[PDB]
């Protein structure tokens, strides 16, 4: 009896700005905004998620969690798609993009209720974004020389491990930086040819031990068994490795070729035929100097018997992704046939041995000097499986941080730990009074939206908001008796954890944020909030 | 007067429902009009995020049971097949015209006179349409004026930050494909490529043609300047018998015997291709040699092409090969035995963009390419859909500028002047009819919805900006010269649409008045909603 | 944000409901407006039935919860106390002015500009009010023109059959009590009495005063011509001894002896009264002697006065006796001993209407009566109330014509012209504001409701009559002359209001335009409806 006005389409869902859906869309994001507020920072924690298949995934990274969560509202999917922009390109800063984009909608909610048009809200952020991009170039304090030294890598990697896993940042930094120096060649002042990739560092784990007992290998590490009576090869230089896609067995016909026995006469011929043919093919491989054979397919019973007499190490890698990284080290190439070890396609390994690390004997793959490897692997050890899986996800974020050292402003850095977001407030408000017109409302609120980063770090650390926050404003804003500002520009936001009064200087712990990561995160978070504010209506249909 | 399972609206109740249902769709596309409008997200059942302001794309992605929007959907389909743009504006004209006419329905005005007042005003609108239009010269030096027309189409469908990026791209895309003569233009000759990797702000224009599958070898040269392109139909890759078979050699002597059978056809063609590089471009610097090779490449020829630094290509699209014949000029060579240097074409700098997932090849910098490629970049999927909608709407908007020599200024200059003219035309002339002038005034009052809508989405008072334009038009009527006035959305005051550079196509606005007249009239002509057929 | 036992409407919904509630009262009073209107019947629930076309009389009987209509009823309170007629016209001007402004409120126009636009147009209407008015002479020979003025008031409240009967009655009632000079007129001197059991077409005018109690006796003369009126204040009923005593009688014959002793006190006064008749014109022909005698009469004096052919009356109202002193001129005589012939007055033919239930004595044909009586006779109850509402509105309508020397033509002559003047004047002046144009245009369109409402009740198309009048006014301006045009309700075309005889008082339309604008402006000023005090 009671009609409904405004919907002429169908019984599907129609979201219009008349009832304030733009506020409800932010409220739905606000529910997931506080989710990321419990993630970023050293006080954050991983979330336990059980898949529909009965699998438990535990990770601290929020961008990975978004892939494991079911998103209903399509307005959140825009932020999820914008979050992947930060994870795919720079690989770091996903927490800075999602939290800021959620706060840009919070400060815009006060402008919508005030009566300010959403078009002038977007126009204000577009003008404030160009004002921020010009300041980020002048806010650079130090610059990474790209020396690729182990001590120089500890400066960038330490804050990357920070706000993910706390207390292990001293041990994990030496493990990650050691593997980076192994995959990087010797060069300087050359940005033409890229070197470091994201697959150059493999992460393996084993139960037992601790993080202090972990080591770093210069090449791929295999946790499986040698599958033969030969445990390891010798120490001789430049061992030959052959990768075979064809399985190890008597040569057959590509079409069918199933062995059948009609009579006992064919039994002695086919049994001895497999013995003479395989031994003849394995002998030609051993005569060429190949002490290691990589079999991508299954291995027969008679094949393992002859490889033990010739002293050839058996290796089986069914995964094609591991074979690609194997070609980058020794130079071997998979051969479509069996018994033809062409020396041009063969690889060279300096040292390959089977050693016991973490309680179990594993056969690793590494080098010494020649045949420089572009791929390395870090062996992790620990007594806690939950924290062990979290380090695996934390190293992957550190691998992408090394990639940010390339030509697009890789050396420049900005002070982190809340020091950058607060300093942007005084610089943007300086341009607020400079730009006349209605843009002053959106420009001032754009700088206030940066207060969520220092407030979240102080709230999760147990510090009083009424105490640390007014000290943060007085740290970046001071009155100097002179024309040139001086003394401390290094005052950041401190997590404490033991005790302190006021704040601390960033120069003590050398916690810095890359310019390429921060400048790219602001543009993504601005365009993400621009899309949400530009949508005043959402049309959906039931599935 | 009914049968079981029947619903029928009679008297004026059906007119009240049709106008009320039209007011709903009006407000949907009202906030989507103009560069200051709103960008709405539409997802039906696919989880696919799409943001576009085009009026026709909205109706195609949404299922509407309302019968009033069905005819409006047919109106947006006719505007795209003729004008190609302005689908949102036509809907806003039909919606408000029904509201102004519905108020006169309660007054007792019969809808036939309402439709008769529209046809009389439409004929008078065509008279002002020829007087208000501005004839643009056919000269090709108008690119500067084309930049103003290009921005008018771009600013509507994007956030206005991408307009400055696509301004040189879209403008140079039309002039490059269109030779300067009477002739005509073909938009199909301009290719569109889509990539989800790089940001949308980094997009650039491709003067030549781009292809997908390139040859993969570590020694291939990155940049080759002034290279000759050769289409190759023969297979450079090892082949097998139609029935599954393989060649397995047990000795080095059997290796050369079995492998030679597969490479016999390869080496016969391969040795004759490298001889062409010895005769042509052997000594000569600043030249190059490129192979198309629609079919695959064996790993043996990859080392041969690396010794001579020959750019290798394999698995080429057949549709792109027909365009390579136009861009490069080289004829398709079915057999290398008949290959001649006259078949070889000419191309400029060819450099391959190296990305792990996909690789590109640029045939660009050609003497007579006679083709264009618009490369669309974006981070997300909806950013690619919005940009692709702006390019396809931008190319079709500029297409009507060169074909139709007449141009009209935008920013409400055509709508405010026509609404004021038709109101003062019937008062001075008095040649229409005594009773019909009521329905004619409804059409004149319905022409001001667009300038009031442009300022409504920007938050400005539509009554304030309307009085400022009328004060400028009265000053223009006092002077005997010709001065055009328009609404400035950024500042909020009036503006000269010729200086600001806001221009609208003549053909789009010519069919907008006639199109919105017949569609809105048929909705008022419906007395009863008939439910039958079941 | 609420209080217990309270209801409130926020945003603009509080104003939209107040306008919508005012539109409901408009549609009720839209049907009864004008001579082509309808006669409404209201039922209190106690058995009372009233048929009245007046606006205020209906509003007082009706109970309305809507607070907007309450102010409309309060707005009409000052209309009847000043104008006395046209309360329905004022309501139609308030309602339509809110409907025309309702369209502009939905567009986002602030109500202050709408309110100020009505006040500025109100001041400009008063300037055009003095230009459009026609100055009428003060001569008393205008009764012929007053006949057409009386028809304007009468034709509205009746079926037009009683207009020709009430035209000479109402017109002569005002002119008789009004001596010729500037001065003024007093409608209190006109008494309205009623009697049932007769047809309404028998209504006649009474120049004198009508008395309630008539003389009862078969020998009393019915028609007496040229009789002397005598006001007698003594009691002629049975009297008692001046001192306290009692009646002691053995037989019934002795009771009459004691009773006759007290009856001699009355007989002594009766002998002195009859001596006055024989003293002055006792036997003279064409002469008569009539006794008023406010107090009662005993049955013995009825036979004494009948033998002398004297008209005797008893039990007269105290208020009606004060009029007999002014009309006849006879002084009040308290004592019979002091009775003198100088107290006797003079009167013309006195004839008594003989009806079993009631008898009326006519004091008419007097030298200086200075009073009048309008006798409204009808069979039913609503026939007495309908005509009495028309006479009281008719006497007050003619009153404003003689008091105010200015007269205005009716039949929409002022409403159509002022709506045309304010339309063309606002464009030429442009002295208010650009945003005020919405308020001025809304007031101009709100003045056309009356000419459309009058013709709508007649059945003719209000659209066709509007076009014919505007075409005739435009042709009159081209001829350079003064021609007034009005709506003819009988034929359906236009008419000359000066020839047809439809005229409206200047004071009625002056307070109508000012009153309807001020009250409707206060309705738009309402932000919120607050409920408190419960």
């Amino acid at each position: 009896q009671n009609p409904n006005a405004g919907l002429f389409k169908q019984g599907y869902n129609s979201y219009s700005n008349a009832d304030g859906q733009i506020i409800k869309s932010i409220a739905a994001i606000r529910e997931l905004h506080q989710m990321c507020l419990t993630s970023m920072g050293p006080c954050g924690r991983n979330k336990i998620i059980v898949n529909h298949l009965g699998k438990i995934i535990i990770t601290n990274d929020a961008a990975t969690m978004l892939r494991e969560l079911d998103i209903v509202h399509p307005a959140v999917k825009v932020l999820v798609m914008a979050t992947e922009q930060q994870k795919i390109d720079m690989g770091d800063g996903t927490n800075l993009v999602m939290i800021l984009a959620g706060e840009l909608l919070n400060v815009s909610e006060k402008l919508i209720s005030m009566g300010l048009s959403a078009v002038e809200i977007i126009q204000g952020y577009n003008m404030a974004r160009k004002f921020t991009l010009k300041e980020l170039d002048e806010m650079v304090v130090g610059e990474i020389t790209d020396k690729n030294d182990k001590n120089e890598l500890l400066k960038m990697i330490k804050p990357v491990i920070s706000s993910k896993k706390y207390g292990s940042e001293d041990i994990l930094s030496e493990l990650v930086s050691e593997a980076v120096s192994h995959v990087l060649p010797v060069a300087q002042q050359a940005g033409e040819i890229p070197y470091f990739n994201v697959d150059s560092i493999r992460v393996v784990k084993i139960m037992g031990g601790s993080l202090s007992n972990s080591t770093v290998i210069k090449g791929m590490v295999f946790n499986r068994e040698p599958e033969g009576h030969v445990k390891s090869l010798s120490e001789d230089k430049k061992h030959k490795v052959a990768v075979f896609t064809c399985p190890l067995d008597i040569a057959n016909t590509e079409t069918k070729g199933t062995v059948l026995l009609h009579n006992a006469q064919e039994m002695l011929d086919f049994s001895k035929g497999e013995e003479k043919q395989i031994d003849a093919m394995m002998k030609e491989i051993a005569d060429m100097g190949v002490e290691c054979i990589v079999a991508g397919a299954g291995v027969g019973e008679l094949a393992l018997h002859y490889l033990n007499r010739y002293g050839i190490l058996v290796l089986k890698v069914p995964s094609k992704f591991e074979l690609r990284r194997l070609c980058r080290v020794c130079g071997a190439t998979p051969l479509p046939r069996l018994g033809a070890p062409t020396p041009e396609e063969l690889g060279l390994v300096e040292t390959v041995k089977t050693m016991e690390i973490g309680g179990d004997r594993v056969t690793v793959f590494k080098q010494e000097q020649g045949e420089i490897s572009r791929t390395s692997t870090i062996i992790l050890r620990g007594a806690t499986q939950n924290n062990l899986d979290d380090i695996e996800r934390a190293i992957d974020d550190g691998v992408a941080a090394v990639k940010g050292l390339m030509k697009p402003s890789g050396g420049k850095l900005l002070p982190g730990a809340g020091a950058t977001e607060i300093e942007l407030i005084s610089r943007i408000t300086k341009y607020g009074e400079r730009t006349p017109g209605l843009l002053q409302l959106a420009i001032k609120q754009f700088a206030v939206a940066f207060e969520v980063v220092p407030r979240t770090l102080a709230e999760t650390a147990g510090l009083d908001v009424n105490e640390v926050l007014p000290n943060l404003y007085a740290a970046h804003n001071v009155t100097e008796p002179g024309a040139v500002k001086t003394d401390h520009l290094y005052k950041g936001v401190d997590i404490d954890g033991e005790s302190d009064e006021g704040v601390k200087d960033i120069r003590e712990e050398n916690i810095y944020d890359m310019l390429a990561t921060k400048k790219f995160a602001i543009n993504v978070a601005t365009e993400a909030a621009t899309t949400v504010l530009s949508i005043d209506q959402i049309i959906m249909a039931k599935k | 007067l009914l049968n079981p399972k029947a619903e029928s609206l009679r008297r004026d109740a059906a007119l009240k429902v049709n106008v009320t249902s039209a007011e709903g769709l009006q407000s949907v596309l009202e906030t989507n009009l103009g560069p200051k409008g709103t960008l709405k997200m539409l997802v039906d059942g696919a989880g696919n995020i799409k943001l576009t302001k085009d009026g026709k794309v909205l109706l195609t992605e949404m299922q509407i049971q309302s019968p009033t929007a069905v005819l409006i959907a047919r109106a947006a389909a006719a505007q795209d097949e003729i004008t190609g743009d302005g689908t949102t504006t036509v809907v806003c004209l039909v919606g408000e015209l029904l509201r102004q006419a519905h108020r006169f329905i309660q007054e007792g005005v019969h809808p036939r006179i309402i439709t008769d007042g529209f046809e009389i005003a439409r004929k008078e609108s065509m008279k002002f349409l020829d007087e208000f239009k501005i004839s643009k010269t056919n000269l090709s030096n108008d690119r500067e004026f084309l930049l103003q027309v290009a921005r008018s189409s771009l600013l509507t469908k994007v956030d206005a930050d991408l307009t400055e990026v696509l301004t040189p791209i879209v403008t140079d895309a039309v002039l490059s494909v269109y030779d300067a003569q009477a002739d005509n233009l073909d938009l199909h000759m301009v290719e569109i490529m889509q990539m989800q990797h790089l940001s949308p702000k980094d997009t650039t224009f491709i003067k030549g043609l781009v292809l997908d599958h390139g040859g993969r070898h570590p020694d291939m040269p990155t940049r080759v300047k002034n290279a000759y392109v050769l289409i190759l139909n023969v297979s450079l890759e090892y082949e097998k018998t139609e029935v599954n078979s393989g060649f397995f050699y047990s000795s080095a002597d059997q290796r050369d015997k079995l492998a030679a059978s597969e490479r016999k056809f390869v080496d016969a063609k391969l040795k004759k291709i490298i001889d062409l590089k010895n005769e042509v471009c052997g000594m000569d610097p600043d030249k190059g040699f490129v192979i198309i090779n629609q079919k695959g490449i064996d790993p043996m020829s990859l080392d041969v092409f690396a010794k001579h630094n020959i750019l290798a290509l394999r698995r080429a699209k057949r549709r792109n090969m027909e365009r390579l014949q136009l861009v490069t000029g080289g004829e398709a060579q079915n057999s290398v035995e008949d290959l001649s240097p006259q078949i070889l074409g000419f191309s400029g700098l060819v450099y391959q963009e190296t990305i792990g997932e996909e690789k590109f090849t640029y045939v660009t910098e050609n003497t007579d390419p006679k083709s264009c490629t618009i490369l669309i970049k974006g981070s997300t999927h909806y950013a690619l859909a919005q940009t692709k909608d702006a390019v396809r709407d931008g190319l079709r908007a500029v297409a009507n500028v060169l074909k139709d020599k007449n141009i009209i200024p935008g920013a409400g200059a055509f709508y405010i002047a026509l609404s004021r003219y038709l109101r003062s035309a019937n008062m001075n002339k008095l040649g229409a009819k005594g009773k019909t002038k009521t329905g004619i005034e409804a059409f004149a009052e319905a022409l001001l919805v667009i300038p009031k809508t442009l300022v409504k989405n920007s938050g400005f008072d539509p009554l304030d900006v309307l009085a400022m334009v009328e004060d400028e038009l009265d000053d223009a009527q006092d002077s005997d010269e010709t001065r055009y006035v328009g609404v400035d959305l950024n500042i909020g005051d009036s503006c000269d649409p010729t200086i600001e550079g806001i221009w609208d196509s003549y053909r789009v606005l010519r069919n907008a008045i006639t199109g919105a007249t017949g569609i809105a009239s048929n909705l008022l002509l419906c007395d009863e909603l008939l439910r039958a057929g079941r």
